[PDB]
């Protein structure tokens, strides 16, 4: 369908000696195909996708480049915040970016972001225009004059409509197999009794790929909400995700109630009954 | 392929 | 950020069964700030090699973990994940149940 590429970076500040923890990830959809952790021993790069290791040394020595400027960037930046909020040298502080850009399925640009928290919460993103930034306080603010002298939103939207969707490009067709291909979910349904009058009904999705997926209860034809639990989306570990909603059901009326699935892969929803 | 933007804030 | 407690769910990659070889999992997520601190247990004593996902984090900049490792359920055997975070006074221990 459309497509994405994201990176997520994090470095969490190290109060006592030596520089941050950082951590890097890059993701094409749902999947990821590399990562830094400056903890490991390489510090390089590292492939996590089979079908990114064909990409040659220049890309590695590159990539790698880039994630430890980031992190030197992450290190001072996280002590002009630490004083300009005047906060101790005793907390450990922590600076987030998601960046990334989404394709159609003809491969043209639809959109890019480029978004940073500090301490968890928002402090300066590249708005969808890709032309101005959004400042969350008055540090952002003094970020966002400096970045405006610079042209660094041009730099980014230059990144984003260009390198960014090239790649994403490239990756989609190296990879294709399983970047391209959809899982359907997997769906079972289980019975678990709560009483001699009542059950739990459990509808499970497993397997499936992407993660994006909604699961819903109807009885007698309508949705129902009430008496239900729905959990989080979680990985499998192997690539692929699980998902469940439960209903809680008079005994003997199991047949009312019915479990939707809505999936990419699925070409109309599926419906599952209790036998 | 990752960005390689990496100006300071401050 | 105001700290906030890791969600928990404790669970197998395939559907159980007894004596059948799969992987146990314990996916904490929602959380901040990141560090924290997940074992697996095996009647209630920590299992030695158990691996994690990257660090990364959600759209409202929340933490996600997966640890994981190989495991054969079996009636007898309890297990659980144990979870340690600035939010809990002591570690919280969710059992695994294979029906969740
Ligand atoms: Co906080
Ligand atoms: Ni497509
Ligand atoms: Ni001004």
């Amino acid at each position: 369908g459309s497509h994405s590429m994201r990176y997520f970076y994090t470095s969490v500040s190290r109060p006592g000696r030596g520089e941050p923890r950082f951590i890097a990830v890059g993701y094409v959809d749902d999947t990821q195909f590399v990562r830094f952790d400056s903890d490991a021993a390489s510090q390089r790069m590292e492939p996590r996708a089979p079908w990114i290791e064909q990409e040659g040394p220049e890309y590695w020595d590159r990539n790698t480049r880039n994630v430890k400027a980031q992190s030197q960037t992450d290190r001072v930046d996280l002590g002009t915040l630490r004083g300009y909020y005047n906060q101790s040298e005793a907390g450990s502080h922590t600076i987030q970016m998601m960046y990334g850009c989404d394709v159609g399925s003809d491969g043209r640009f639809l959109r890019g972001y480029r978004q940073d928290a500090y301490d968890g919460k928002d402090y300066i993103a590249l708005k969808e225009d890709l032309r101005s930034w959004t400042a969350a306080d008055m540090a952002a603010q003094t970020t966002k004059h400096k970045w405006e002298a610079a042209h660094v939103a041009e730099q980014w939207r230059a990144y984003l409509e260009g390198t960014c969707v090239e790649w994403l490009r490239r990756y989609l067709e190296n990879g294709k197999e399983t970047l391209q291909r959809t899982d359907a979910p997997k769906t079972h349904m289980t019975h678990h009794a709560v009483s001699d009058h009542e059950a739990t009904l459990r509808c499970w999705a497993l397997s499936f790929y992407p993660a994006e997926i909604t699961l819903t209860w109807q009885r007698d034809g309508e949705d129902q909400t009430q008496d239900t639990e729905l959990v989080e989306t979680r990985p499998a570990g192997d690539g692929t995700f699980q998902k469940w909603v439960a209903v809680v059901v008079p005994s003997g009326q199991e047949q009312r109630y019915t479990c939707h699935v809505q999936h990419e892969g699925l070409p109309k929803p599926l419906t599952l009954r209790w036998e | 392929e990752t960005s390689p933007l990496t100006a300071e804030k401050l | 950020m105001i700290q906030r407690t890791p969600k928990i769910q404790v669970y197998s990659r395939h559907p159980a069964e007894n004596g059948k070889s799969n992987f146990l999992n314990c996916y904490v997520s929602g959380f901040h700030p990141s560090d924290i601190e997940v074992d697996l247990l095996k009647n209630g004593e920590r299992i030695e090699k158990v691996e994690h996902s990257d660090l990364s984090f959600s759209k409202d900049w929340s933490f996600y973990l997966l640890y994981y490792t190989e495991f054969t359920p079996t009636e007898k055997d309890e297990y659980a994940c144990r979870v340690n975070h600035v939010t809990l006074s002591q570690p919280k221990i969710v059992k695994w149940d294979r029906d969740m």
